[PDB]
């Protein structure tokens, strides 16, 4: 590695030769700007991720009522004589049950 | 491409950006409740000065 | 007869039509409202925040 | 099935760059007014279902 | 990672430069105004919002 | 090629066209029978407020 | 312009304090607790503006 | 009869083809956080780590 | 071919990014549950002086 | 210039306890503790700022 050694005092000397233009009145000042800028794009993709949190509760309750409405058409329709119509409205309801279950555990 | 679904995509869109918005608050620094408390209470005794006068 | 049983089709469909676009149209203003509000503060957020040089 | 798989890679990213060229507020509107046009139609048929009964 | 480093020390001088070459007088002034000008917009969502409740 | 065989190909071509908008309309999320059944239902115990009123 | 804010603002406060006291003997309690909600704003203020001066 | 029996199969197939699309719905959203969120943790170990270079 | 099998490799490689993330925590070292159960515990004793207050 | 920032934690700390105890008189428990967190963060803040000067 007799090459990598010439090599690393290419290195070497390079890294010095960086340090000579850090300034002791300068870098220091930069170095906190950067961080403010890494704490600002951070924030936003916490909020961005809390935002789909809070978008499927929105989603999760509308089934919950849903379900309710497809109900009471089916008490109405075993009440007239509709049974027909009353099957559908339960199936569709179990169907909701389980798309507010799914969305809450996805909560 | 329907507008029932275009509908759709744009509201989704849209929730999400008052969500971004709310977010984008808290983590700033925001709130806006303890003040609101203190305001409540003390507009309370000034319902009961209101009262007394 | 089967003018008037054709007739009554329309009519019901048109109506659930009708009622189904009404819904989207009223959506329609408030998202739009829905969606400034979320821009405005979202800029807000960012110029209110300290967290920015 | 490399070449297919290409094809819907870059119709993906298309897909996604003339979704994000949209703005709500300009899209939302213009899905109201085609509801609206289509239901013009959709009356005039009930215009003429009507005249043939009369 | 030398490379780096002399990138953000030459931003850093730069960021510097032009911090040197503002005069709080008018960058504070300046910013008020900002905040002013995002006030007045936020403040037209606050009447739509209403407007639709009317 | 013939008027009487030409309008048969017409009609029926249209008989299909009805059935392609009910089919279609099916799967999309149609049937507009729930809703109704109960404005039948609630409009039944409307005529009983009328009666007593 | 400290000075006449602050008094500027307290004179105001008194104005919604009278009209606090005829809201409460009228019979006017949610309007009166509104006047009073402004008359403790502007007297926040006329601290802030105090300690400032 | 022979129609109706294959119609029979042809709404069961429809339906079987939407519930994968369900589960698709679900899994986009989940899976659009999840990738925001785990960039989130990677960007903040850089930010907390780096190394002498 | 094109289908659900692309989607199939989209899905692997969103868990595998969380899984790499959760690792680097690991190894990293888990700082943030040592500063926050301390942090409420801190508070928990303060709660009591709020409170006789 | 540390001695006016040091100062204004010290108040700030004041204004977080007055609304943690509000709160814990009208039953508003979980804005109490938020409060008394942020108290003790100032504090550190203040002490830290002290040695400085």
């Amino acid at each position: 590695a007799l090459f990598d050694r010439l090599g690393r005092v290419v290195r070497a000397n390079l890294n010095d030769l960086v340090s000579k233009a850090e300034d002791p009145e300068k870098v220091l000042e930069q170095a906190v700007i950067d961080m403010q800028e890494d704490l600002v794009q951070l924030r936003q993709a916490v909020a961005r991720t809390i935002a789909e949190e809070k978008r499927t509760e929105q989603r999760l309750n509308q089934d919950t009522q849903e379900a309710k409405k497809w109900e009471d058409r089916a008490k109405l329709a075993l009440t007239n004589g509709e049974e027909n119509l009353a099957r559908e409205a339960l199936a569709r309801k179990k169907s909701l049950t389980d798309t507010a279950a799914a969305y809450q555990t996805q909560l | 491409s329907s507008a029932t679904s275009a509908f759709e995509r744009m509201e989704n869109k849209v929730l999400d950006m008052e969500a971004t918005s709310q977010a984008a608050g808290e983590l700033a620094g925001f709130g806006i409740e303890n003040q609101f408390a203190q305001l409540e209470a003390s507009s309370g005794v000034e319902d009961e000065l209101a009262a007394l006068k | 007869a089967q003018q008037r049983t054709m007739s009554e089709n329309l009519r019901r469909n048109l109506a659930a039509l009708e009622a189904k676009i009404s819904e989207a149209k009223t959506k329609k203003n408030m998202l739009q409202a829905r969606a400034k509000a979320a821009k405005a503060n979202a800029e807000l957020q960012q110029t209110l925040g300290g967290l920015g040089t």
